[PDB]
RNA sequence: AGGGGAUCGAAGAUGAUCAGAUACCGUCGUAGUCUUAACCAUAAACUAUGCCGACUAGGGAUCGGGUGGUGUUUUUCUUAUGACCCACUCGGCACCUUACGAGAAAUCAAAGUCUUUGGGUUCUGGGGGGAGUAUGGUCGCAAGGCUGAAACUUAAAGGAAUUG
């Protein structure tokens, strides 16, 4: 059974970008996927995407750019205590220059640079770069 | 963009349909592959005409771009195309290869038949599989006169053609040899059929 | 591929107990816990005698 | 000995362990899939004549029937001359029969 | 078992390729033209070149051969392929009536061009 | 690809594939350069001017070099009514 | 003596391609030995090891000597070459030739802000060969090379100052260890970054411009 | 423990071969083979590949439905079913061709989406022997299952491929 809807979305994107595609169809759909994709949309990893509304659940279609490399997920949403973000950002990303570890918290759904300014942290969802 | 002139000659539509260029492509279907216009009854397809004549002019524009003429290679192992390639080599500078390719031609500098070209033109991807696959080792583009049966391994700019036999090989090289000379060459005007002849290509009696 | 082992947020118990079983398949761990050095090994589990 | 063939004894697929059948020569038990089934039709009179019987006989036309004997051979027995003959590595793959 | 060797056929190809003139049928005249140009040490090997070169002249009057066909032989085709026996008429115009195309091919003309000659068949 | 204030550090600022937007490596022997001529009024061709493309060896081996060329050509204006958006 | 074959060989002898970039940018082959000697002056040319290898014969065996050699300088170029001749010292001559033909660039960076010149890898790269995976992994200033002595010589020729490693597998096989690391160091140019997203004009190659001077007239 | 008991048949008799043959070959041959009530719970119980879920590549066959075709026939006249053909579609047993991926390699469209490592979850393993033995439980009328050690010995045992 599809226990993680968020994992199915980012899995389908990786197989498309590997083959050399410019469009992906994610079926299950959610609020959290739309919040996750809009962070990628700001930093230039993904172009435009449009939500098809079946009178039922949802269906998303994305436009790939040719910039992505990997878009991963970490399923057991571990708790993070601001100072311990240095462990996760070092391992999951390459280099200290750029990359994003997309996490969730009581403010909203931030990247690790955005969350550092506010002095705020919580659970983790996934990453890019 | 384009000269707003080469809009497919209405007289040349008679030459294509008489030679059976757009009356086949077999039942079998590789799935690239949008060069079609519906299926005829009893296991026969129909190739679109406007798509072919556009791509032949596109192929001529790539051949015209190279500065040194004696460079673009024409290849044919199939016995029908052997006569057509020899004519193309005579009109404009283009070293031909008839029959066997001899493996290690583009690679391996010891060989007597050592080419080092910047463009390859092929008749059949099926029979000339050695020519297309081995050309990838030293960064060479390809042009293929394919039909809907043959594969697309390293095949750039594939002109849709009819590889059943006889006529359409002779006609497509005749139109290529014309369009190469139209853009930088002998002919100062596109009008007047030009002669020469299509039947100077073709298969002969043994 | 879930890699066999339980990757749950509340898996704690099974993760700890599975390894106390698998720890017994190592000679240095097995001989330290059971203590054959005292009961065997002619010396009294010592350097010199 | 690693993996030799993919299909092996062949047709037991989407199916449990099947009925066996006895060989002709050895009287040895072997599966019906892994059987080597030749079908040998023979003229009931031997072709070395064949005229000599029909010359002296009664009636015109004459039926002159044929026996329809289906045979089975337990692999090792078939390597003695029967439908096998050991093959090369890539020659194994040809499922198309020789001749016809 | 008189199979001629490779070193005989090395000379037999090299001599006939360049010097197609000075080669006419018989042994004795062509034998005098082997020692003419080349510098062979022995008599046996010298005369054995004359044997196989003269044998190729018997076949050359009954068509060509693969690998041994140069200078005159490429030109001795050649008009036959260049100025072909055909063409009387065009040919392949609309000599036999005016295009016997199919139903689907007739419909294909309407989208692209406008009007060609059509004797449309029902298939 | 940058440093403090003065100049750009690095060499070989590499070519990206026109179809996929993927970096073409130095030893990737298979990559190609399609140079297409610039036509003028009533035949002709402008000498020393091209509409250049570049394809990676990855997609060329796959089989979608021909389909990718007609997509690029129709947008630049080197073709008419060949490659369809909807299919 | 010199005397070139092929179009690029004649082009370098005239003296138009400087050193080097125009070969690597446009992905041109380099089959001639004499090109890299003309372009790059500084080359080492250091031998790693020599294995006698046996093939079985009906009455004896055939001793043949493999020769692993590394090539580079101290800026950002490295190479590798293996060859198996029956002469021992002659195989080193053959090994140095082949390694020059497969010389390949490297992309360096930071490592924690710019300030001055770069002296380590930009991104975390890796390469596999057989069953030996290598992983690197930049460092800060003043850490030095942290790898096996065999791998250390390959990194010294590259001009990389500071880098960590994490080899995993049967790493004693010195051919597969270096050849796996050669993919990891060669895969630096390939991984996209925020810097390389900006679009460039597609330039004409040396072969297109200088067509008439090359080729035998 | 009952019934049945034709054929083949461990034990066993009994002819040859053999230096010996109580082994293969042959002639017979008890139990067993079949069933009715109980038991036993193991096999190369092998696709030597744990289940549920996505996504990635083409190609025709086939077994079951379900669609449409003035299609072909059946012919009792249109029939109307059926049975054949052409295209399409869900589910299933399988195959072919390529690897861009994976792998130590044989090979694999899953053994792919893993140093760019994280979809959910059960089970088993940690050099070779001693050993599936000792001992103690527990289960069976028995045969034996399930559970399951160490002292002590040793530098190799092994997998896939290449030459001879
Ligand atoms: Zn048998």
């Amino acid at each position: 059974t599809r226990t993680s809807v968020l994992a199915d979305a980012l899995n389908a994107i990786n197989n498309a970008e590997k083959t050399g595609k410019r469009q992906v169809l994610i079926r299950p759909s959610s609020k959290v996927i739309i919040k996750f994709l809009q962070v990628m949309q700001k930093h230039g990893y993904i172009g435009e995407f449009e939500y098809i509304d079946d009178h039922r659940s949802g269906k998303i279609v994305v436009q790939l750019n040719g910039r992505l490399n990997k878009c991963g997920v970490i399923s057991p949403r571990f708790n993070v205590k601001i100072a311990d973000v240095e462990k996760w950002t070092a391992n999951l990303l390459p280099a200290r220059q750029f990359g994003y570890v997309i996490l969730t918290t009581s403010a909203g759904i931030m990247d690790h640079e955005e969350a550092h300014r506010k002095h705020v942290s919580g659970k983790i969802l996934g990453f890019v770069y | 963009s384009l000269p707003s002139t080469f809009d497919l000659t209405s007289e040349d539509a008679q030459l294509l349909l008489a030679a059976r260029v757009h009356l086949g492509a077999k039942n079998v279907q590789v799935h690239q592959e949008p060069y079609v216009y519906k299926a005829r009854p009893d296991g026969v397809n129909v190739i679109n005409v406007g798509k072919t004549w556009e791509k032949i002019v596109l192929a001529a524009r790539i051949i015209a771009a190279i500065p040194n003429p004696e460079d673009v290679v024409a290849i044919s192992s199939r016995t029908y195309g052997q006569r057509a390639v020899l004519k193309y080599a005579a009109h404009t500078g283009a070293t031909p290869i008839a029959g066997r390719f001899t493996p290690g031609s583009f690679t391996n500098y010891i060989t007597r038949s050592f080419k080092e070209p910047r463009l390859v033109i092929v008749t059949d991807p099926r029979s000339d599989a050695q020519a297309i696959k081995e050309s990838s080792y030293v960064n060479i583009p390809v042009i293929a006169l394919t039909d809907l049966d043959s594969p697309s391994e390293y095949v750039d700019v594939a002109i849709p053609c009819n590889n059943r036999g006889k006529h359409s090989i002779g006609l497509i090289w005749y139109l290529l040899a014309r369009e190469v000379l139209r853009l930088r060459g002998a002919l100062p005007d596109r009008t007047q059929p030009w002669a020469i002849m299509p039947d100077l290509y073709f298969y002969r009696n043994p | 591929m879930g890699k066999g082992k339980p990757r749950g947020l509340n898996s704690a118990r099974k993760l700890r107990v599975h390894r106390r079983n698998n720890r017994w398949a190592e000679t240095t761990y097995k001989k330290r816990l059971l203590g054959t050095a005292f009961k065997s090994s002619p010396f009294g589990g010592s350097s010199h005698a | 000995m690693p993996k030799k063939r993919a299909s092996n004894g062949r047709n037991k697929k989407g199916r449990g362990h099947v009925k066996p059948v006895r060989c002709v020569n050895c009287s040895r038990s072997v599966p019906k899939d892994k059987a080597i089934k030749r079908m040998a039709i023979r003229n009931i009179v031997e072709a070395a004549a064949i005229r000599d019987l029909s010359e002296a006989s009664v009636y015109a036309e004459y039926a002159l029937p044929k026996t329809y004997n289906k045979l089975h051979y337990c692999i090792s027995c078939a390597i003695h001359a029967r439908i096998v003959r050991v093959r090369s590595r890539t020659d194994r793959r040809i499922r198309a029969p020789p001749q016809r | 078992g008189r199979v001629r060797t490779k070193t005989v056929k090395r000379a037999s190809k090299a001599l006939i390729e360049k010097y197609y003139p000075k080669l006419t049928m018989d042994f004795q005249t062509n034998k005098r033209l082997c020692d003419e140009i080349a510098t062979i040490q022995s008599k046996r090997l010298r005369n054995k070149i004359a044997g196989y070169t003269t044998h190729l002249m018997k076949r050359i009057q009954k068509g060509p051969v693969r690998g041994i066909s140069f200078k005159l032989q490429e030109e001795e085709r050649e008009r036959k392929d260049q100025y072909v026996p055909d063409v009387s008429a065009l040919d392949l115009s609309h000599s036999n009536d005016v295009l016997n195309v199919d139903t689907q091919t007739a419909e294909l003309v309407n989208s692209l061009g406008l009007k060609l000659p059509l004797s449309v068949s029902s298939v | 690809m940058e440093n403090d204030k003065g100049q750009l550090v690095e060499l070989y600022v590499p070519r990206k594939c026109s179809a996929t937007n993927r970096i073409i490596k130095a030893k990737d022997h298979s990559s190609v350069q399609i140079n297409i001529a610039q036509v003028d009024e009533e035949g002709r061709a402008i000498p020393g001017e091209y509409v250049t493309y570049a394809l990676s060896g990855y997609i060329r081996a796959r089989g979608e070099a021909d389909d990718s060329l007609n997509r690029l050509a129709q947008q630049d204006g080197l073709l008419k009514n060949v490659w369809s958006y909807s299919r | 003596g010199w005397v070139p074959v092929t179009k690029l060989g004649r082009l370098v002898k005239a003296g138009k391609i400087s050193s080097i970039e125009e070969i690597f940018l446009h992905s041109l082959p380099v089959k001639e030995f004499q090109i890299i000697d003309q372009l790059l002056p500084n080359l080492k040319d250091e031998v790693m090891n020599i294995k006698p290898v046996q093939k079985q014969t009906r009455a004896g065996q055939r001793t043949r000597f493999k020769a692993v050699v590394v090539v580079g300088d101290s800026n950002g170029h490295v190479g590798l070459g293996i060859k198996t001749a029956k002469e021992v010292a002659g195989a080193i001559r053959a090994g140095i030739i082949i390694a020059k033909l497969s010389v390949i660039p490297i992309r360096r960076g930071y490592w924690g802000t710019n300030l001055g010149q770069p002296h380590s890898l930009a991104t975390k790269t890796s390469g596999k060969c057989g069953s030996v995976s290598v992983r690197l992994i930049p460092a800060p200033r003043g850490s030095g090379i942290v790898a096996s002595p065999a791998v250390k010589k390959l990194m010294q020729l590259a001009g990389v100052e500071d880098v960590y490693t994490s080899s995993t597998g049967s790493t004693r096989t010195l051919e597969n260890t270096l050849k796996a690391a050669f993919v990891a160091i060669g895969n630096t140019y390939g991984f996209l970054t925020p810097n390389l997203w900006e679009v460039q004009a597609l330039t004409p190659s040396p072969m297109d411009v200088y067509a008439d001077y090359a080729t035998a007239s």
